[PDB]
C-alpha cells in the first residue's frame, strides 16, 4: 500500500 | 453531507465565514469520507488557515484525530512547513511523537520536507530524532543531504 501525502501544500500561491 | 462537505471545503480554502456558518456540535469532527477521511481541523492545518484552525480548536475539533493513514493534524502542518499552526497545535496539546499506520512522525515529516525551526519547535517538545519508522529509518535518516543544519540538529552536535 502506497503512503500518501496529508491532505495540504506548503506554499498557499 | 452536503454540510459536511462544504464544511470540508470551506476548512480547505480558508473560508472562515462559511466555517462559522456550517461549524456545529456534530461537524466539527466530520471527516472526508471520499479521500483520506481528513477532518475540517487537518484540511485547515495542511493549508495553513490559521483563522480557520483557531476557530476549529475553540469550537472543539480533536487535535489527536487520525485520518485514514493515521496522520494527525500536526503530521499535515509539519510536511508542510506551518510553524504557526504547529505551535497552535502543540499549545493545544498535540502529541510530538505521534505515529501514523507507517510509525511516521511529525518529526519525520519536517526533517524529510527541510524544516528547520519546525524540527527545533518539535525536538523542544520532547520529539524523539531517533525513532524509526517502518522502513528503519529515524527522522535524521530522511534528511535531504543538503540540509546540514537539520542534520546537526536532530543529531544533538
Amino acid at each position: 500500500l502506497q503512503r500518501s501525502p496529508p491532505d495540504g501544500q506548503s506554499f498557499r500561491s | 453531507s452536503e454540510a459536511d462537505r462544504q464544511l470540508l471545503e470551506a476548512a480547505k480554502a480558508g473560508d472562515v465565514e462559511t466555517v462559522k456558518k456550517l461549524c456545529t456540535v456534530q461537524s466539527v469532527n466530520c471527516r472526508d469520507i471520499e479521500g483520506r477521511q481528513s477532518t475540517p481541523l487537518h484540511f485547515a492545518a495542511g493549508y495553513n488557515r490559521v483563522s480557520v484552525v483557531e476557530y476549529l480548536l475553540q469550537h472543539g475539533a480533536d487535535v489527536h484525530a487520525k485520518d485514514k493513514g493515521g496522520l494527525v493534524p500536526l503530521h499535515n502542518a509539519c510536511s508542510y512547513g506551518h510553524y504557526e499552526v504547529a505551535e497552535l497545535l502543540v499549545k493545544h496539546g498535540a502529541v510530538v511523537n505521534v505515529a501514523d499506520l507507517w510509525k511516521f512522525t511529525p518529526l519525520h515529516e519536517a526533517a524529510a520536507k527541510g524544516k528547520y525551526e519546525i524540527c527545533k519547535l518539535l525536538l523542544q517538545h520532547g520529539a524523539d530524532p531517533t525513532k524509526k519508522n517502518r522502513d528503519g529509518n529515524t527522522p535524521l535518516d530522511l534528511v535531504k543531504d543538503g540540509d546540514t543544519d537539520i542534520q546537526d540538529l536532530l543529531r544533538g552536535d
